[PDB]
């Protein structure tokens, strides 16, 4: 019913070796050449990619910044509702950079921000103006 | 049992064969009782004779010991008895005539051939009271089954091997005559080219392929019906290149997907370290604008503190995103590593491993004693369904003593080439020459021929005996459509035995895939120190046309590589086969050619019946009849096969000269 495990032999694959008197050779001889050109591929990307590594020597380790632990204040200074509003132009609603801008006050704080003080700082217009980009 | 013997007779203990329906078609019509009382009474007097063969099992003998119920109806153990001796199931072989054997001789019936079926059906045909001549080309009995005797030297050229005792005729024949048997050790060690032997761990490799390939042909030719390529029968020869080059296809296809996979990711890799470096690029300006908003020392109105600030966020940001991208770097730098390290298979096969394979090829080809390119895909292995159980054994004393057991008693006329065979309504008669002056001429006649002429002979154009008239159509192309193939050898007498003696036999790899048959396989099988080596496939019919000493040389120059050059002296007789150049056989047995099935058998069989002398005359009577290997089926290509076909003919000549009485 199957033929024994380990060998391979499908109707369709038969008809393809049997249908002239060199076809068996001429397909291996396809494989064959069509494995070495995916193997000079290989090869390409492998030159490619070696080349695109010495780029990144070092990394981005001189580039990296030191971190700052910051406990979430409640209290909104005057400076840090101004870091807010230039903040809300700049990125308009990823709560959670605007967030790290400031560095003392967190997405509820930063989000709800945007209701209470509303009116008071045009918020709508600054978005609005953030939209246009 | 008494089953042990229906077994031992080849038949089905539980049912009725065919056969048998015919002689008894009431009690297979009749009521399933009647059936099994018959069967029981078949089997009992089949162990009778079996118990003992030495000793004719008359019927009163057999009736004594039986028992009732079923000694209670002594006609139908008279019927059984009467059917098991006609066809040589029981009192077959060489027997002691309790009934010393009546003179008055009914018939006369010319036998060609003393050849093993030829004895045969002579024995019985002469044991039913009939007039039996055998007529004989050689100056010996035997025909295939020639035994070479030189001082205490012996070794058969013919048949050498006893394939099984299980359900095998010759197993009684051993009993009646004495044959020295002795098994066949299975384990045979490969020798290649150089001299060396071939690793266990390879030697079980290639062995697993190769039954592994012979799988792959039947499941093809079964279930995928590649049975007809280009209007012509597909050979097993073809269907195993066929299967081994899709193996070999499917070692590329292995191996493309394999590097696609890899190319797929390096591809996505390289698209990863893009992005990184466009990234880096990108972080790399961004840090220094952090660093010149950095620089503008405090005190600082918010925009310029809001510049700091974000700047620093927007370059964690990146710093982020570029994290995450080494976090994935990684993940599929190791990939590439490990994919470039799971390679798969290579080849499918290796030069050095494919000869291994070949030899394989050879012992096949020898099996079937013809190259696989003409065997038939289809039906090739259509006799390996009723093989004997047990081991194969060989014969210590030469095959030779059966034939000349047989030959006991009869009327064998030798030198007696014959060379016209006319058979006509009335008779036949067959024209015979002395074979040492082809001057003196003979004629013979006699109510029936039975011709036991090798397939090979009757293959012969232009034929080397006429038949008139002439076979018919469907008897000569089944001769054309049949194999028959040819399988050499070479026997080696030395004064000394250098090999392992508890190897009966050894090979020797073969360097290329053409000559894989030249010497592939060497024998010790005798008590003196005596190797065989067979020449089989393509190689045989290619070294009859070469000088002996030559083929001799190329023996030792192989066991010298494979024992060392000063273990292996020069043998003080040798001998060679030469089957195929034979005029008495043209061959050596037969095979199922492509084209050819299992029905050309049996058409080898069937008897010819001539037409009336005198035109309106009834139907007359059958004359020329059939035995001999080429005739049975079921058992072709053997001794015991011949031996059957012998006991077979027999069985029908004598019913219809004599008269079956059985069938009431
Ligand atoms: C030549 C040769 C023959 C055989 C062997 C070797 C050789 C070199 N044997 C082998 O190595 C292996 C074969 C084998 C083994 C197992 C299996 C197997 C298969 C399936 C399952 C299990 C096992 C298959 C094969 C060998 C063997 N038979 C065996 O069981 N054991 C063996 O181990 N085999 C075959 C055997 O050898 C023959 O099948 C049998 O011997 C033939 O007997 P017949 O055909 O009845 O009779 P004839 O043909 O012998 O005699 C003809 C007479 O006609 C005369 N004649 C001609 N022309 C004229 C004329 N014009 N006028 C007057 N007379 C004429 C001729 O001169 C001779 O007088």
């Amino acid at each position: 019913r199957k033929p024994p495990k380990g060998m391979f032999l499908s109707q369709e694959d038969v008809e393809a070796v049997s249908a002239n008197a060199t076809a068996a050779t001429t397909v291996l001889r396809q494989l064959d050449m069509e494995l070495v050109s995916v193997k000079r591929q290989i090869q390409n990307i492998k030159q490619t990619n070696s080349a695109l590594k010495e780029k990144l020597d070092g990394g981005i380790e001189p580039y990296r910044l030191p971190e700052v632990i910051q406990k979430c204040n409640a209290r909104w200074t005057t400076e840090e509702q101004l870091l807010a509003v230039q903040a809300i132009r700049k990125y308009g609603r990823d709560f959670q950079a605007i967030s790290d801008v400031i560095g003392n006050k967190s997405v509820v704080q930063v989000k709800n921000f945007f209701v209470n003080y509303r009116r008071r700082f045009n918020i709508d217009e600054v978005l609005q103006e953030w939209e246009a980009e | 049992g008494v089953e042990g013997a229906a077994f031992q007779s080849r038949l089905p203990h539980d049912r009725m064969t065919s056969q048998e329906a015919a002689c008894f078609p009431d009690i297979i019509s009749g009521p399933q009782q009647t059936q099994k009382v018959f069967l029981f009474i078949r089997n009992r007097t089949l162990q009778l004779w079996l118990d003992n063969p030495k000793i004719q099992l008359t019927f009163e003998a057999t009736l004594q010991q039986l028992e009732a119920p079923y000694n209670s109806d002594t006609v139908l153990v008279h019927r059984v008895h009467s059917y098991l001796e006609r066809h040589g199931l029981i009192n077959f072989g060489i027997y002691k005539r309790i009934k010393p054997l009546p003179t008055k001789k009914t018939g006369k019936v010319i036998i060609i051939g003393s050849g093993v079926s030829g004895l045969a059906a002579a024995r019985q045909l002469q044991s039913f009271g009939m007039d039996v001549t055998l007529l004989e080309a050689r100056d010996r009995v035997g025909g295939r089954v020639a035994t070479f005797r030189k001082g205490n030297y012996v070794a058969d050229l013919g048949a050498m091997v006893v394939t099984g005792l299980g359900g095998n005729p010759m197993a009684v024949v051993s009993k009646q005559v004495n044959m020295e048997l002795a098994k066949i050790k299975q384990k045979c060690p490969l020798y290649e080219a150089n001299g060396q032997a071939v690793p266990k761990e390879k030697d079980e490799m290639v062995e697993q392929e190769f039954n592994r390939l012979l799988e792959a042909t039947s499941y093809l030719s079964h279930q995928l019906d590649f049975n007809v390529l280009n209007n012509k029968p597909v050979s097993l020869g073809q269907a195993l290149e066929v299967v081994i080059q899709l193996q070999e296809k499917h070692v590329k296809d292995e191996q493309i997907e394999h590097w696609k996979k890899i190319v797929k990711t390096q591809e996505e890799l390289k698209e990863l370290l893009n992005k990184m470096v466009n990234l880096k690029e990108k972080i790399k300006e961004l840090h220094q604008q952090y660093k010149e908003a950095s620089e503008v020392k405090p005190p600082r109105d918010i925009t310029a503190e809001f510049l700091v600030k974000s700047k620093h966020r927007d370059l964690t940001a990146l710093c982020k995103e570029y994290d995450e991208l080494a976090e994935t770097q990684g993940k599929l730098e190791e990939k590439l590593q490990e994919l470039e390290a799971n390679p798969p298979s290579d080849v499918y096969l290796s030069s050095r491993d494919r000869q291994i394979l070949d030899w394989h090829f050879a012992n096949l080809e020898f099996a079937n004693a013809t190259p696989l390119s003409t065997l038939s895909l289809k039906h090739w292995d259509q006799d390996d369904d009723f093989e004997f159980t047990g081991s194969h054994l060989t014969v210590r004393n030469g095959y030779s003593c059966v034939p000349v057991a047989l030959a006991e008693g009869l009327d064998i006329k030798l030198n007696t080439a014959v060379r016209q065979v006319r058979y006509t309504a009335s008779g036949c008669e067959v024209i015979a020459v002395n074979t040492r002056s082809t001057s003196q001429t003979f004629i013979y006649k006699c109510d029936a021929v039975l011709c036991t002429l090798p397939l090979g002979v009757l293959k012969q154009q232009p034929p080397a005996v006429q038949f008139v008239p002439p076979l018919p159509e469907w008897k000569t192309s089944a001769v054309q459509r049949m194999g028959f193939g040819n399988l050499n050898k070479v026997v080696l007498c030395f004064d000394r035995v250098f090999w392992d003696p508890s190897v009966n036999l050894f090979g020797h790899v073969g360097s290329t895939t053409a000559s894989r048959g030249e010497l592939f396989l060497f024998w010790n099988l005798y008590k003196a120190p005596i190797l065989l080596a067979l020449v089989a496939g393509e190689a045989a019919g290619i070294m009859e046309n070469i000088s002996d000493d030559v083929i001799v040389g190329r023996c030792l120059a192989i066991l010298k590589g494979i024992f060392g050059s000063s273990a292996v002296p020069q043998p003080k007789e040798t001998v060679v086969s030469r089957w195929r150049a034979d005029p008495w056989a043209r061959g050596s047995y037969s095979y199922v050619a492509a084209g050819s099935s299992g029905n050309d058998y049996d058409l080898m069989a069937q008897p010819i019946t001539p037409g009336p002398s005198i035109p309106g005359a009834p139907q007359p009577i059958p004359r020329l009849f059939f035995a001999g290997e080429h005739t049975i089926r079921n058992y072709p290509a053997t001794v015991h096969g011949a031996l059957l076909s012998g006991l077979r003919e027999a069985g029908r000549i004598a019913d219809q000269f004599l008269g079956a009485m059985y069938t009431l």
